[PDB]
RNA sequence: GUUUAUUAAAAACACAGCACUGUGCAAACACGAAAGUGGACGUAUACGGUGUGACGCCUGCCCGGUGCCGGAAGGUUAAU
RNA sequence: AGGAGGUAAAAUUCUUCA
RNA sequence: CUUGAGUCUCGUAGAGGGGGGUAGAAUUCCAGGUGUAGCGGUGAAAUGCGUAGAGAUCUGGAGGAAUACCGGUGGCGAAGGCGGCCCCCUGGACGAAGACUGACGCUCAGGUGCGAAAGCGUGGGGAGCAAACAGGAUUAGAUACCCUGGUAGUCCACGCCGUAAACGAUGUCGACUUGGAGGUUGUGCCCUUGAGGCGUGGCUUCCGGAGCUAACGCGUUAAGUCGACCGCCUGGGGAGUAC
């Protein structure tokens, strides 16, 4: 589930620094990642349902920070969606 | 299961059977397949293991 | 014809029948005799007496080979189960070794269910 | 890979296409070809022996080798091509020698695969070589009847039989009929299963789709006369008489197998 | 990269190739910057049941630290060679020593 | 009882038949008593421990 | 689509499909006193005969007579 | 005392309102 | 802003899910050797099977499916549901401290997805079991219970069906409320000096309080005491049917 390499090293891309992995930003960077490498693992067997709902669980919780980013400061919320790459 | 006596008795002495497989194994797995009923048949049993 | 002196005594006892066989070591059947074939027939060969004659008459068919010990291989639970292995001892015959061999499988086949009675 | 066209036009919608992507597209290989012409179910006297043959499109043989006496020598399947001349899909093999040749190209074969004949090939699906080194169980098809003959047994798509006994110079083998025949170990054999087996899930779809195969139309008995066919003319769809062949021969049970040479080499009929 | 117990027997027909088997397999691991903690050779060591015919085995334990890959197409090769009857991987929990 | 390669341990928690001897007897913990079921089950497969006794 | 060329072009025939049955290769069958050939330079997902007639829902009850596929104590029984 | 195994063959129906 | 709700480091347990292999036993089929009139079955028999040699017995091989013992009011998941062993991939949950984000929360019509068994479509496979069906018994009648056979099905790939006593017949989340006996999983401390001793969390099982209820019972995991939101009921039959 996301090597610690990768958690650690995400962190210290969006955030202040590091231990501020608590960010909004650096949360719906950690998700994201996961998204996109659960993709892959998803394109593949297509019988994982069980596992499924946790990816979906996974969208649907960036999907509401997202809104709460948005929320609050939109700045942070654009130089993210542009970044991240995503929301089309 | 198995017996290999000594010399001094020919009487067959083997109540092993009456104590692992014979019929404490056989025996359930003989008539229906029970399935999920079994756990109601422990529960009333273990139910009566108390007192 | 031949002249052997061990054996095997392999039972078969089951709740309708059982069926009594004496080889050599080698597993080729020397002689056998049913709990049916001494007459008996239903609930009269579902006892240990017919398997006690039964032994009796599988020994009086195999003795023509000198067979003096053998050993025997019980299989199939029912009647007739001890009281089998109980005549050829007092038949005459060294027994020596007595193994189970009750096929006992691991969970595989689905047996039947119609029993209602 | 099995396909089902849509209902695009009458004759069309009770279609189901059997292609095959791992199919050589194009012309064959030249080396390995033949004349081959088209009877039409006559024999030298220009007699009509078989009746239903006439038409279908024009065919071509392909050089396909069932002996497999090339041992010792390893080879590679370069291709897979189409046989119409039988139902199963051949395969040209390359060995290290510089020969090709064609083969039933087995269920489990795919272009780059390590064959070999001989009484030291290995024990896998596309190798050929004598039942007396095969294991009993091992499935196996294109079997021979006689050592030097070749690949009688088991030869068309999805076909396959199975050895499953010894006892002496011979072996019984399962045939799909479900018929076991004993034949000398002495004959060789190929081990796993023949071409495709989407074949017999075709069903054309129209009536011309089975004129261009060198299948004519089927006529009935009750249909023709009495001066024609045994089964009379009638006046209304009539019988009254015996499911009979235009001959006067009994049928739909009527057993006609006469050899009593080859009824030694039987174990069990099929059933 | 995880710890594998491995633990195959060679038939006793092969066992002069064992001592070769040991070369190639830690030649491979070391390869791709594997490890090794331990390696045993208990010999021809007696069976419980008649597996595959034949009586007593040649047992050879084994123990090392290579990754979820070249540990993957190491039981390709013991399927693929006749020699060897079992095989057998198992846990990691990191690594031992001795023992047995 | 930690470990399934410890046979001389593992020995004395199976019945002469081969079948495992539960808690009720041995008096094993319970963390523990799964754990050493789970060593033979081990052990039975690399030929270490017979399942039956008919070998 | 086919058919009574030249009074019948139709509900007839054919039809893909489905089913039963025969067939282990020198196949069954067919043309032939025979040889031989066709079937097929194919091998049961093949081939021949029969039946029905896309498809959808289904295809029941009955084995005496007449046939077919087997077994068989006794009885009758040709040539020799 | 605790535990395990074994141990039964079929036999319909009875109006309505109090 | 941090106590809700999350993230991060490390570690732990599990028939959770998916995919690919594997081993043993038994049954069935098949082959060889030996052997011979019985075998098989039931309450009693019979149909069936057998002189082309069964059953029984010895050896070997193939195939399908399910994993005895372990195994337990034991474990996991939202529910349905989930049991040999091993590898690969993977979800979630939980604990010891500290740090960080800072209500980013709960629920939620529509809609969407998943969803035992049975059934269905396109194929494969098919040991055993087994609707329909066939042939014997029972019976006043037996289109059933019983026995001998046996197709679909059960299995596998893909695409549908989305139906159940799909229940704990109790929706989910949060807070508070006397306890006792066990199961199961971490962790702190102590001559670790007893296989333990002394505490603190998550989850689960039974009993039992107040209280609640028509009663049965439930009873810190509530049907107790409150709060938020969604669904649903208004007599039975009609009917979970008609349009």
């Amino acid at each position: 589930s996301l090597s610690t390499e990768a958690t650690a090293k995400i962190v210290s891309e969006f955030g202040r620094d590091a231990n501020d992995t608590g960010s909004t930003e650096v949360q719906v960077a950690l998700l994201t990642a996961q998204i996109n490498h659960l993709q892959g693992h998803f394109a593949e067997h297509k019988k994982d349902h069980h596992s499924r709902r946790g990816l979906l669980r996974m969208v649907s919780q960036r999907r509401k920070l997202l809104d709460y980013l948005k929320r609050k400061d939109v700045a942070r919320y654009t130089q993210l969606i542009e970044r991240l790459g995503l929301r089309r | 299961i198995k017996v290999r006596e000594n010399e001094p008795f020919d009487v067959a002495l083997r109540r092993f059977k009456r104590s692992c497989e014979k019929a404490g194994v056989l025996a359930e797995v003989r008539r229906r397949e029970f399935y999920e009923k079994p756990t109601t048949e422990r529960k009333r049993a273990k139910a009566s293991a108390v007192k | 014809r031949k002249q052997v002196s061990d054996g095997v005594a392999h039972i078969h006892a089951s709740f309708n029948n059982t069926i009594v066989t004496i080889t050599d070591r080698q597993g080729n059947a020397l002689g056998w005799a049913t709990a049916g074939g001494s007459g008996f027939r239903g609930s009269r060969k579902s006892t240990p007496f017919a398997a006690q004659v039964a032994a009796e008459r599988c020994a009086d068919a195999v003795k023509e080979y000198g067979i003096k010990n053998l050993e025997v291989m019980v299989k199939g639970p029912g009647p007739g189960r001890e009281s089998t292995i109980r005549a050829l001892n007092a038949a005459g015959f060294r027994i020596t070794n007595i193994t189970d061999v009750t096929p006992i499988p691991h969970n595989g086949c689905r047996p039947p269910k119609k029993r209602r009675v | 890979a099995v396909v089902k066209c849509k209902p695009t036009s009458p004759g069309r919608r009770h279609v189901v296409k059997v292609v095959n992507p791992e199919l050589h597209k194009g012309k064959p290989f030249a080396p390995l070809l033949e004349k081959n012409s088209k009877s039409g179910g006559r024999n030298n006297n220009g007699r009509i022996t078989t009746r239903h043959i006439g038409g279908g499109h024009k065919q071509a043989y392909r050089i396909v080798d069932f002996k497999r006496n090339k041992d010792g020598i390893p080879a590679v399947v370069e291709r897979l091509e189409y046989d119409p001349n039988r139902s199963a899909n051949i395969a040209l093999v390359l060995y290290k020698d510089g020969e090709r040749r064609y083969i039933l190209a087995p269920k489990g074969l795919k272009a780059g695969d390590q064959i070999q004949s001989g009484v030291d090939a290995a024990i896998k699906p596309g190798n050929t070589l004598p039942m007396r080194n095969i294991p009993v169980g091992s499935t196996v098809h294109n079997v021979e009847m006689k050592p030097g003959k070749g690949g009688q047994l088991a030869r068309s798509a999805g076909t396959y039989v199975q050895i499953v006994a010894r006892d002496g110079a011979y072996v019984t083998l399962r045939l799909r009929s479900g018929e076991m025949r004993k034949v000398e170990a002495d004959c060789r054999a190929t081990l796993g299963e023949v071409g495709n087996a989407e074949h017999m899930l075709r069903v054309l779809g129209k009536a011309g789709a089975a004129r261009w195969r060198g299948v004519r139309p089927t006529v009935r008995g009750t249909a023709m006369n009495p001066v024609d066919h045994p089964h009379g003319g009638g006046e209304g769809r009539n019988f009254g008489k015996h499911p009979v062949t235009p001959w006067g021969v009994q049928t739909k049970g009527k057993k006609t197998r006469s050899n009593k040479r080859t009824d030694k080499f039987i174990v069990r009929r099929r059933s | 990269m995880r710890h594998y117990e491995i633990v195959f027997m060679v038939h006793p027909d092969q066992s002069e190739q064992v001592p070769g088997m040991i070369e190639r397999y830690t030649a491979a691991i070391t390869g791709a910057e594997g490890k090794i903690h331990r390696l045993e050779d208990w010999g021809r060591r007696q069976l419980a049941y008649p597996i595959n015919k034949l009586h007593k085995a040649h047992y050879v334990l084994m123990n090392v630290e290579a990754p979820q890959e070249v540990i993957d197409e190491l039981e390709t090769t013991f399927r693929f060679n006749d020699a060897v009857i079992r095989s057998m991987v198992m846990r990691t929990k990191h690594a031992v020593t001795e023992a047995s | 009882e930690i470990d399934y390669k410890d046979i001389a341990t593992l020995k004395n928690y199976i019945t002469e038949s081969g079948k495992i001897v539960p808690s009720r007897i041995t008096g094993t913990r319970a963390k523990y008593q799964r754990q050493l079921a789970r060593a033979i089950k081990r052990a039975r497969y690399l030929s270490l421990l017979p399942y039956t006794d008919r070998h």
